């Protein structure tokens, strides 16, 4: 995982297309600039989407699948000065570098260059697609192995089929799966999608996503408030439609949130929507007057030790006011009393 | 323990006169198929059967396939298995089926017209809100919860290699042989699973490997649907003491044409 | 520590649990299980007010002893902690029994085979022994009053479950229950909570004739 130090990796959404405008010759210590020019791809399939025509200054090209090697550590890569070498989203550990300084332009950012340089192109106001499911409309499927063929289709139509082949293995549709939704946060309207997949290797996308984005928020970029929402948040979401929102939203989600954004505010409280959706990892809000949410806590934490529970902890009055209720509703149980103890300050 | 044919919820949904469920015990096997063998042979001129592919290395893989059940003077309507979207109606006649298959048979084959004809009519009669409107919610419930599966299976298929499964004619001179492939393709997600399930191709390709069963083809796709009419030539014939004495056990080898129609592609993948 | 706590908790909540909510378990408990219990409350403050109750009894083994309302409460705040059992009524009768289950214990010599003696003993009120008839005329007129709760008067078909899957997931889930172990509990159940009502009633009961003849009718009635 400790990069070599001869790695320069660019990180942006709109690399799912092969940057050809940035591919240039490195220069060796024989500073002798280097035409030879050689690039390695995921799978065979990328192969169709590199042109030989797009590198007027480089005077031969060499395309290869990039099949991981064992017999070359990370640590030593392998030298080859007498080509430039470019990787386009790598899935396993480099171990190929050219002649002086040797790009990775990717749009997946996994722990293998992690600890590599970075100098991510940040994105400016991304769309979030819109996931549902049809329990009225053409379904549009589309093949998520190669997404460059429905390029046309994914900036027209609306209705999106995620569809993967069982070959795939869990790499190949992570990366497949970045790529259509960085061609979404692209797109000029939201789009509908769908995954033909089973429910928990979803929820395992979603976490390697999650990661991922941690990742990328952890080298410097810029934050996007589209995001996957965990499945049994979904159950809870369906709950509350069911009681009471009728129909199906696009955003229906968003619905909810923001209905309850409406009056976090002035009364002064969590909207307990927030917190069924998500140990400790206590989340909070803010006004621009000081104030905190969930007790009306101050900026600090928590207070230690603010006042006595005397009246109140002793089991003589929680006993007294469990018999009072008791006999005044004809109870026999299932009634139970707790004293107001999560009481921080007024 | 759940059976899965769609027929298998065939009712008469009158509330005074009884109902028949002919389907087999083996519908309720998740092979693949979606129809009992009683209304596969009833309903259609199919009769579900297996075929085995082994190797030199005695390893078993299995794939389904269908067989006739037409004679031979048989023509015109009678010579087609499965009716394409416009000429399903007139060959199955529905205004003479039970109004609850011509329900199912419109779901089908996705005439959401016919649907909601039966459906605005079916509002008139009386008792309907009683129980028959329950009933005609359950039926189309349970359709649609066996329609949908189908569709992005289907739909999965209709978009990568996995299997590439061409309909084109073997011996592209032959006769007419059809490129019907998006007549096919026209055909519903149930539709187009039933009828890959039921035909299986004659060149067969694994990883490398080139396998093949048949030396022509068996039934032919045309814009009626797929018609068991062998190309070019007539139709194979159907079956539908001292000599016999001495003839023992020998291999009867069973002499009713199956089908054979199309072309498939493997990838080392599949399973 | 010199004192296995774990193991002593563990004595005194089988003891408490074979006296007291007098549970289907019924094994044979030693001397041990009563000393190891004695230093378990003993040793913990909570427990001081039962063991206390449970030091009076020495003496005296022949009265309830005089409590506040507090006292009781925290007894059964006690109880119900060392129990772990808040759902579980424990009110009084519970106490009482276990007063005298141990007042017959410790005020009991040695012996070498157990004793086997029925709960029925050192009941309350103070009230003369009656008979069944009398507290049964008493009682039922108490019943006969007034004050039925619903009127259903037609009467419905009891339901059955039609669906045949229904009922053999049932058959395969109950299946691996022993069925010895189910009719053990439930005959000791009923067995417990008529002795308990029986106590409380402060009457006389029948040992080994009234649930005895019961069985015995039941027995000879289906078999001759």
């Amino acid at each position: 995982m400790e990069c070599p130090f001869q790695i320069q990796v660019c990180i942006s959404d709109r690399f799912f297309a092969f940057p050809h405008n940035l591919v240039e010759p490195q220069s060796d210590v024989g500073n002798k600039l280097i035409e030879n020019l050689i690039v390695y791809v995921p799978t065979d399939d990328d192969r169709l989407y590199i042109d030989k025509k797009q590198f007027p200054k480089f005077n031969s090209v060499l395309v290869y699948r990039h099949e991981h090697d064992v017999n070359i550590d990370s640590r030593s890569p392998k030298k080859t000065a007498s080509a430039t070498i470019v990787y386009w989203n790598p899935l396993v550990p480099i171990t190929e570098i050219g002649a002086g300084e040797t790009r990775v332009f990717s749009v997946l950012l996994t722990n293998n260059l992690f600890y590599c340089n970075t100098m991510i192109v940040h994105h400016e106001n991304p769309k979030c697609p819109i996931e549902f499911t049809y329990p009225k409309s053409n379904l549009r499927p589309i093949a998520c192995e190669i997404p460059l063929s429905h390029f046309k289709e994914l900036v027209e139509s609306n209705d999106f089929l995620l569809c993967f082949n069982l070959e795939t293995s869990t790499m190949v549709k992570i990366l497949s799966l970045k790529r259509i939704f960085c061609i979404f946060q692209y797109r000029k309207q939201p789009a509908r999608y769908v995954i033909n997949l089973p429910h928990e290797e979803i929820d395992n996308l979603y976490n390697k996503l999650n990661w991922e984005r941690t990742r990328r928020l952890m080298k410097g970029d810029v934050p996007s408030n589209c995001a996957t929402v965990n499945r049994s948040s979904l159950k809870y979401i369906k709950q509350a439609q069911s009681l009471l929102g009728i129909p199906d939203y696009s955003q229906t989600v968003v619905d909810f949130v923001k209905m309850f954004q409406k009056i976090i505010f002035p009364y002064q409280l969590v909207p307990n929507v927030i917190i069924k959706l998500n140990l400790f990892c206590k989340n909070d809000s803010i006004a621009i007057s000081s104030s905190g949410i969930v007790p009306i806590n101050m900026p600090d934490f928590s207070p230690p030790n603010t006042f006595d529970y005397s009246d109140y902890a002793n089991r003589t009055n929680i006993n007294f006011v469990t018999q009072r209720v008791l006999t005044d509703g004809g109870f026999s149980s299932g009634i139970t009393v707790t004293p107001v103890k999560y009481n921080y300050y007024l | 323990r759940v059976n899965r044919c769609i027929f298998a919820s065939i009712v008469s949904f009158d509330a005074c006169i009884t109902y028949k469920s002919p389907c087999s015990p083996d519908a309720y096997h998740d092979d693949g198929w979606f129809i009992c063998n009683n209304h596969l042979i009833k309903r259609f001129k199919m009769s579900k059967m297996v075929l085995p592919i082994f190797d030199e290395d005695d390893n078993q893989f299995k794939m389904t396939i269908a067989r006739h059940l037409v004679g031979n003077k048989e023509r015109g309507i009678k010579r087609i298995l499965i009716p394409s979207a416009t000429n399903y109606q007139d060959v199955f006649n529905l205004n003479s089926m039970m109004q609850a298959e011509q329900l199912i048979f419109h779901l089908i084959y996705n005439n959401e017209n016919a649907v909601n004809t039966i459906c605005d009519n079916l509002k008139y009669t009386e008792g309907f809100t009683s129980n028959t409107q329950r009933v005609i919610h359950s039926v189309y419930a349970t359709t649609k919860s066996i329609l949908d599966t189908t569709n992005p299976n289907t739909f999965c298929s209709r978009v990568s290699r996995d299997e590439l499964r061409f309909f084109d004619v073997t011996n592209a001179r032959a006769l007419r042989g059809g490129a019907g492939d998006q007549l096919f393709n026209n055909y519903s997600g149930f539709l187009q699973n039933l009828i890959r399930r039921a035909v299986a191709p004659e060149y067969l390709q694994i990883d490398t490997e080139e396998l093949r069963f048949r030396n022509c083809a068996t039934c032919i796709i045309d814009e009626t649907g797929l018609v068991a009419s062998v190309p070019d030539g007539p139709e194979l014939y159907n079956p539908i003491r001292e000599l016999d004495r001495t003839l023992s056990g020998y291999e009867e080898y069973p002499t009713y044409v199956p089908l054979f129609l199309g072309y498939q592609i493997i990838n080392s993948e599949n399973n | 520590e010199l004192i296995n706590m774990r193991r002593y908790r563990n004595a005194a909540r089988k003891l408490i649990h074979h006296y007291s909510l007098n549970s289907t378990s019924s094994t044979e408990y030693k001397i041990s299980d009563v000393v190891m219990t004695m230093i378990f409350l003993l040793r913990s403050e909570k427990y001081h007010s039962l063991f206390k109750l449970l030091e009076t009894t020495f003496d005296d083994y022949t009265c309830r002893p005089q409590m506040t309302q507090v006292q009781t409460d925290t007894l059964l705040d006690a109880v119900r902690s060392l129990l772990e059992m808040p759902s579980t009524t424990i009110d009084l009768t519970t106490v009482d029994i276990m007063r005298s289950s141990f007042a017959r214990c410790f005020n009991s010599p040695i012996m070498r085979y157990a004793k086997i003696v029925l709960l029925q003993n050192v009941a309350l009120q103070r009230d003369k022994r009656t008979t069944l008839e009398e507290l049964l005329i008493e009682r039922g007129e108490k019943i006969q009053m007034l004050q039925p709760q619903q009127y259903i008067n037609s009467g419905t078909e009891i339901p059955f479950c039609d669906d045949a899957e229904f009922l053999n997931r049932l058959l395969k889930h109950i299946d691996p229950y022993p069925l010895s172990r189910m009719y053990y509990n439930a005959a000791n159940t009923m067995f417990y909570t008529t002795m308990e009502n029986y106590a409380v009633s402060n009457c006389k009961f029948n040992i080994e004739d009234y649930n005895n003849i019961f069985k015995v009718m039941e027995n000879i009635r289906k078999h001759s």
